[PDB]
């Protein structure tokens, strides 16, 4: 269903945002502001996730 | 609380107990593993009781309005 | 005075997550069927921390949702 | 329509697929993102698919 | 009012870096 | 332990199947970790003989004690019947 | 006049499918990839995620989860009995006397709506998840009440207060206050932790 | 005696003691009061009030 | 379902933030509550950044 | 006596004296109002019990004022304590007051002490 | 307050019994939130534009007397204290039954 | 026009040269960035849990 | 704390209730107020530690002075510097956007107290 | 005094300018429109009669009332024999309808609340 | 908040407009102040139109006045349009003055509401 597909897409967004936040060590308690270095790390993590998913989609469409 | 939630609880317990038995040594099955599973079940039940007691106690001792003491 | 079934289930879910996290943190399953004094102290501390964190997390989520209104 | 069981099975397959892929990505990604091998990701995903295919009849069942 | 150093965007520095090498501002 | 009639029979069965599905995913991750499947040294897309044997041991262990442990937890928790 | 080019796209589904970090959903492998015993499914069943939050959403959907219960009815916990433990029973009642742990369905629905609005707008920026109305909000406060008074300006984050000296001559001591180190205090720091609450009468 | 009045001016008038204290609104008037005998004295209001 | 999406969001927020904050298993203080709030804010902002990059740069 | 009655003693009616005493008590209270339940009379245990520093000024103000005027002044005190309005935040009239011998910069050395 | 059309049938998807994201309607016959209980009727019609005054065509309305001869969507929206006056003035839907 | 702004511009240029000589490439005090360069204010402020004072 | 007579129970209830005025009034918030990010608890403790360090230096001098006028003069001289620094801190904390900015301002204020405040206090006390 | 209250007819004032729903107003149940009903001032034990008329005896015939150019106070002025001669039952006109002596004393004189 | 004194700059048109749109739409402003600014906007608008229209009518009459009607076209036009210019200026000035006086009253109410004036407290 279209609603189910949208739900899965948003859940995937949440899961991989959490994964990038954990991998970049963004979550800290000393202050609530994410520095520009951490924002760059998060964006690079998101870019790598996007590239990996493009590769996987192409491979599975070929197969 | 629907009974299925209890079933859900069981699942978590099983998962935890599994990690305590075969988490490191992936051996075969015997009565020793059954005894270890029963030990883990009892430990998890006691830990759940303790956590429930302390959680509810702390969240109920937080003041929320004027003291009555009728 | 009146608690919904959903709110009771949410309380049970709070207890479930607190119990799982305190079992993992305090190694409460590494026993002979009964908890140790050190394990009991660690479970008490972890349960109190979970109570505080649950209160703060619920307040933060409600304040975010309400800030959408404001 | 009448394929309610088929729809539920399709949802289960999609969710398991995505969860296994996320597990492999979390396990394989290195250096706060920006470093992962696409072929290694695909191989891990296939191996985890085989493992879950063996596990699903054992665990995922009714009654 | 003062802008905090972490919230300070060095726009003056950005323009300074874009200047030619033989520039009066670089001489200053 | 306070039990109520909330979900229907089919809905209860589906929720049980859903938690079994997520338990299956968790056990998939568990057997993968315990059999050294998740490593960067792997350069192939197939399971080796040792990995297959360890996975078979994991499946056997899951098979032997799942129902028994669920029954034991159900007896220990002792949820009162819904009326 | 304001709607001329405000809403470019209306389909969230297309943007989700072409941009979300998930594998393509049209693959034919999702039909018989794995084998499960699903019993009989005579109704459209939907799956919920996170392996811990599915039951909360399943209970939220159901209408029988909103039947109010008295504590004497729900006087039990999954591994603990509360009818024989009076202290824990009272703490349990106090726990459920918090408005943040005992909310009506309307509060949870509003919170879920606003959180989903936040998620969609921060992810897609599609501008259709926001409220269509433009709300102008003004505070109407009854200033003619002596029981509650607001704070003109604010109670500032920090105030340094001089301790008065010589107000007491009972034993020829002009320092009313002394800290734990034993040193007499001349100044005090007062903080305003909550910037919006009223000041008690 | 701190004499005051809620609404209008009254007069606490004790004839036996020969004293009269004017209770005036907004005026907290301090009077000294000394009675040098055991006595039950009646009195009235000596300012027109209604 | 949208409520399920928000429930997953909130539960993941609490899980990750409490794992980070409660690291030494010491009893909490008031500043520990404030640090948990800071970690939750960082989680929300990290989600904003990552999702915004995912859809377009 | 902290605030003397002799400041306004020619007047039998104590209204300016009432205002003066209440103002002094309100200054003292603005210093100590939020520490009362932790360091002063309103502590839970008598171990940490201490008399509130403004007790004498409070009783003097109560003596000088009737309950009606005291209620008016308490309404003003609430209005000024909600906003945390210390009088020193607004006071400037000392710049438009005639100089006096008591206004010397060396206030401690102005007094001559003698046995 | 008559019944123009029979109320719409309840959906067969249990996840559709929540308030809609955009319309805000809950298709729940027994809604736990009493203040959010709505009954939805589904109509089909044709979009038509509003009318204008043409005195020579004998389409003139006296608002004060209550005599109306042409569809003045602006006045109709104002008199009924409706909210989206512009989206009311733009057009209106003429209900069309299928065959009879 | 030159008479009005000659001294004002001399002071501005002198300040510019002084802060370049001191190698100050940071923005001056009264610099008000546009909307995109500003820091959004964090709305979500959660007050700490109220607890009774032991003393 | 349970076992006590009626009078003791009433006194305990009174003492408890006199401390929950902050609890009761936290629900009544105003929409039109200008909110600010408050000073964090650790920064509050650091500022109070700096104040206690200042009080450590002044204690022997003020306790060895037998004139109230001298002690009041010492209090006034320090208070002007402290009030200027407090005004700077209040401005920079009210105009703060995140907790990082509030922490920066509180750290600047504490560093001013611990660096220049002690020097100024020592000079004053040497004068006295 | 029932003839004085013009709030009774306020519902008619709405449609003096808004004719639109005047016809809808006219199709309404008649309860007290252009009529005065006086509630029972006496206990009457007559089960045969459901409703009793307590109209004043000097207002029963409108033929005499319509052409008389005077207010309806003639129906209220000394029409009962019930007198009560008790010094303590004097319900005066109003407690505030007094004077403050030939020396106008304040705030007694300068306030409508008291005079 | 505004500087006070003889040497200070008077409120410019841009400042008045910005303050008006601040008081009308911003939060931190009570409902009464915003309603004051709204009532200022509603009632002031009549005077500009009224002045312009009265000036137009008077100028139409003045273009045919006993001496104006016999003037050359340039002088006749100038003398005829003088009443229109005067009344149009009167209408615009009255509208601006009424609106700004009420808006400045609302601004004073806002300043006292948030305690943003020294030497003013309850
Ligand atoms: C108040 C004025 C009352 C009318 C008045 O006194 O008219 C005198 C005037 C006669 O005075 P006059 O100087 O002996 O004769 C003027 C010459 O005929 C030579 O005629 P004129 O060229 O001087 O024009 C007559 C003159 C003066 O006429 C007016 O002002 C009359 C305007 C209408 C009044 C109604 O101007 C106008 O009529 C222009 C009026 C433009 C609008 C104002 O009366 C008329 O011209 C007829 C008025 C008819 C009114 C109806
Ligand atoms: C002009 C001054 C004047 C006069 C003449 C009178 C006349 C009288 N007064 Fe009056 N009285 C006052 C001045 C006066 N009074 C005042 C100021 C008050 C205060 C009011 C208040 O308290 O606020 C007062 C109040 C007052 C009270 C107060 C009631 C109360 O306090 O409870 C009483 C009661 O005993 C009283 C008694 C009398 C009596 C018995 C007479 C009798 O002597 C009456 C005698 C009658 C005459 C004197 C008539 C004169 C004869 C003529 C026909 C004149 C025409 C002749 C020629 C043209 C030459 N008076
Ligand atoms: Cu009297
Ligand atoms: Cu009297
Ligand atoms: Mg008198």
């Amino acid at each position: 269903d279209k609603r189910k597909i949208q739900h899965e897409g948003i859940i995937a967004l949440i899961n991989y945002s959490t994964l990038c936040a954990q991998k970049c060590d963004v979550l800290k308690g000393h202050d609530d502001k994410i520095t520009d270095t951490e924002e760059q790390c998060l964006r690079v993590c998101a870019e790598k996730i996007r590239q990996t998913f493009e590769f996987t989609n192409d491979i599975y469409l070929k197969n | 609380m629907d009974p299925v939630l209890g079933d859900v609880i069981a699942t978590r317990i099983y998962k935890a107990c599994f990690k305590h038995v075969y988490g490191k040594n992936m051996k075969a099955y015997s009565e020793k593993d059954e005894a270890k599973f029963d030990q883990c079940l009892t430990s998890y039940v006691e830990s759940y009781k303790s956590v429930t007691n302390h959680f509810i106690t702390y969240l109920g001792q937080l003041p929320k309005k004027g003291l009555s003491l009728d | 005075t009146e608690v919904s079934n959903h709110n009771y289930t949410q309380a049970v879910a709070y207890l479930n997550r607190a119990t799982s996290s305190c079992v993992k943190k305090c190694d409460s399953l590494n026993n002979n069927g009964s908890l140790s004094s050190k394990q009991e102290s660690c479970l008490k501390t972890c349960a109190e921390n979970h109570a505080i964190a649950t209160k703060i997390h619920a307040e933060y989520i409600r304040k975010l949702a309400e800030s959408k209104y404001l | 329509e009448d394929n309610y069981a088929a729809d539920v099975q399709r949802q289960f397959n999609r969710t398991a697929f995505d969860s296994l892929y996320k597990i492999c990505y979390n396990s394989l990604v290195q250096k706060n993102g920006s470093t992962i091998d696409f072929q290694k990701q695909i191989d891990c995903h296939q191996r985890l698919i085989q493992v879950f295919a063996k596990i699903a009849p054992i665990v995922v069942k009714v009654e | 009012e003062m802008i905090l150093p972490h919230n300070n965007r060095q726009l003056a520095r950005q323009y300074f870096d874009s200047l030619p090498e033989n520039d009066i501002n670089r001489k200053y | 332990m306070s039990t109520r009639k909330i979900f229907d029979s089919e809905e209860q069965s589906f929720i049980r199947l859903v938690d079994k599905f997520y338990l299956g995913l968790s056990l998939t991750k568990l057997c993968a970790q315990s059999c050294n499947l998740l490593r960067n040294d792997i350069s192939g897309s197939a399971l080796t003989q040792k990995e297959k044997d360890c996975l078979s041991i994991c499946y056997n262990n899951i098979e032997k004690t799942q129902s028994a442990f669920y029954a034991k937890v159900k007896t220990t928790m002792n949820l009162p019947a819904v009326e | 006049l304001s709607l001329i080019n405000q809403y470019k796209s209306l389909n969230l589904s297309s943007s989700i499918k072409h941009n979300a970090p998930f594998i393509n959903r049209d693959l034919y492998v999702f039909d018989d990839l794995f084998s499960y015993n699903l019993g009989d499914i005579t109704t459209k069943k939907s799956l919920f995620n996170d392996k811990n939050s599915f039951l909360t959403s399943y209970s939220y959907l159901n209408n029988n989860s909103w039947n109010n219960n008295e504590f004497d009815l729900i006087d039990n916990l999954p591994f603990t009995t509360l009818f024989d433990n009076n202290d824990l029973f009272n703490n349990y009642k106090s726990f459920f006397q918090d408005s943040i742990f005992n909310s009506p369905k309307k509060q949870l629905s509003s919170d879920s709506k606003q959180l989903f609005k936040h998620i969609i707008y921060r992810s897609i920026k599609n501008n259709i998840i926001q409220d269509y109305t433009k709300l102008v909000k003004h505070e109407d406060f009854d200033e003619y009440s002596r029981w509650i008074k607001r704070s003109p300006g604010e109670v500032l984050p920090l105030r340094i207060i001089k301790y008065p000296l010589g107000l007491e001559t009972i034993h020829n001591n002009i320092f009313e206050n002394t800290n734990n180190e034993g040193n007499v205090e001349l100044f005090r720091l007062r903080f305003n932790s909550n910037s919006s609450k009223m000041q008690h009468k | 005696l701190i004499t005051n009045s809620y609404d209008i001016v009254h007069s606490w008038f004790i004839p036996g003691l020969g004293i009269k204290l004017d209770c005036v609104p907004g005026r907290s008037t301090h009077h000294t009061f000394f009675i040098d005998n055991v006595g039950f004295y009646y009195g009235q209001c000596a300012e027109i009030c209604g | 379902m949208e409520q399920n999406t928000t429930q997953v969001f909130s539960d993941l927020a609490y899980k990750v933030c409490f794992k980070v904050i409660n690291d030494k298993n010491k009893p909490f203080v008031l500043h520990d509550e404030q640090r948990l709030a800071n970690c939750l804010t960082r989680y929300v902002e990290a989600f904003n950044v990552t999702s915004e990059y995912f859809f377009r740069e | 006596t902290v605030v003397p009655t002799q400041t306004f003693y020619q007047m039998q009616d104590y209204y300016m004296l009432c205002g003066l005493r209440f103002e002094r008590w309100f200054r003292c209270d603005l210093v100590y109002h939020d520490q009362r339940h932790t360091k002063f009379d309103q502590v839970k245990n008598q171990k940490n019990y201490k008399t509130y520093p403004c007790y004498r000024e409070y009783y003097e103000a109560q003596y000088a004022c009737q309950d009606d005027m005291f209620d008016f002044l308490m309404e003003l005190a609430y209005a000024r304590r909600a906003a945390d309005n210390f009088e020193s935040d607004f006071a400037s009239h000392e710049l438009t007051t005639l100089p006096t011998f008591y206004d010397t910069p060396k206030a401690a050395e102005r007094k001559t002490y003698t046995y | 307050g008559g019944e123009v059309c029979p109320p719409m049938d309840a959906p067969t998807d249990s996840t559709l019994f929540v308030n809609d994201t955009f319309t805000g309607f809950n298709p729940d016959p027994a809604n736990p939130e009493d203040t959010e209980q709505v009954t939805l009727t589904e109509i089909t019609g044709i979009v038509r534009r509003g009318e204008q005054q043409d005195i020579l065509a004998r389409r003139r309305n006296w608002n004060k007397e209550g005599i109306y001869n042409w569809v003045d969507l602006d006045y109709m929206g104002k008199i009924f204290r409706l909210f989206n006056l512009d989206a009311i003035n733009t057009a209106y839907i003429e209900r069309v039954v299928p065959s009879f | 026009l030159n008479q009005k702004y000659y001294t004002h511009m001399e002071h501005l240029w002198t300040v510019h040269v002084n802060r370049l000589n001191q190698k100050i490439l940071e923005d001056p005090l009264y610099t008000f960035y546009p909307q995109e360069l500003n820091v959004p204010k964090h709305n979500i402020i959660v007050p700490t849990i109220f607890r009774d004072t032991p003393q | 704390v349970e076992e006590m007579d009626t009078i003791q129970k009433m006194n305990y209830e009174a003492t408890v209730n006199m401390g929950r005025q902050d609890l009761i009034t936290r629900e009544y918030t105003f929409y039109s107020d200008y909110e600010f990010i408050p000073i964090q608890e650790d920064r509050k403790q650091q500022m109070e530690d700096a104040l206690n360090n200042l009080h450590k230096i002044i204690h022997p001098t003020v306790t060895q002075l037998k004139k109230k006028a001298n002690v009041q003069e010492i209090q006034d001289r320090v208070f002007r510097k402290l009030q200027g620094w407090e005004g700077e801190l209040n401005t920079c904390v009210f105009s703060a956007k995140n907790v990082r900015d509030s922490n920066f301002c509180a750290d600047r204020f504490t560093n001013r107290i611990n660096t220049e405040g002690v020097e100024f206090v020592k000079q004053i006390l040497r004068e006295y | 005094f029932p003839f004085l209250e013009k709030m009774k007819y306020n519902q008619y004032k709405e449609y003096k300018n808004d004719y639109l729903f005047y016809l809808d107003f006219l199709k309404k149940e008649i309860t007290d429109d252009h009529s005065f009903f006086w509630k029972a001032r006496k206990v009457i034990k007559l089960p045969q009669y459901s409703v009793f008329s307590f109209v004043p005896l000097k207002l029963m015939m409108w033929k005499t009332m319509i052409n008389y150019p005077e207010s309806f106070w003639y129906a209220a002025s000394r029409v009962v024999q019930s007198r009560r001669k008790k010094v303590f039952v004097t319900k005066c006109s109003a407690r505030t309808l007094t004077t403050a002596g030939w020396t106008f004393i304040t705030p007694f004189s300068s306030n409508i609340k008291y005079t | 908040m505004e500087p006070f004194g003889t040497d200070e700059r008077n409120w410019t048109h841009e400042e008045k407009d910005i303050i008006t749109r601040f008081l009308k739409y911003d939060k931190h402003v009570n409902l009464k102040t915003a309603e004051m600014v709204y009532s200022a906007e509603v009632e002031s608008a009549y005077f500009g139109k009224a002045g312009a229209l009265a000036g137009g009518v008077i100028s139409a009459l003045f273009f045919n006045f006993p001496i104006v009607r016999n003037l050359p076209i340039i002088r006749r036009s100038v003398i005829g349009v003088l009443p229109f210019l005067y009344c149009y200026t009167w209408g615009k000035n009255t509208q601006e003055e009424l609106r700004w006086l009420k808006t400045f009253a609302a601004y004073q109410r806002f300043v006292v509401y948030h305690g943003q004036h020294c030497k003013l407290w309850v």
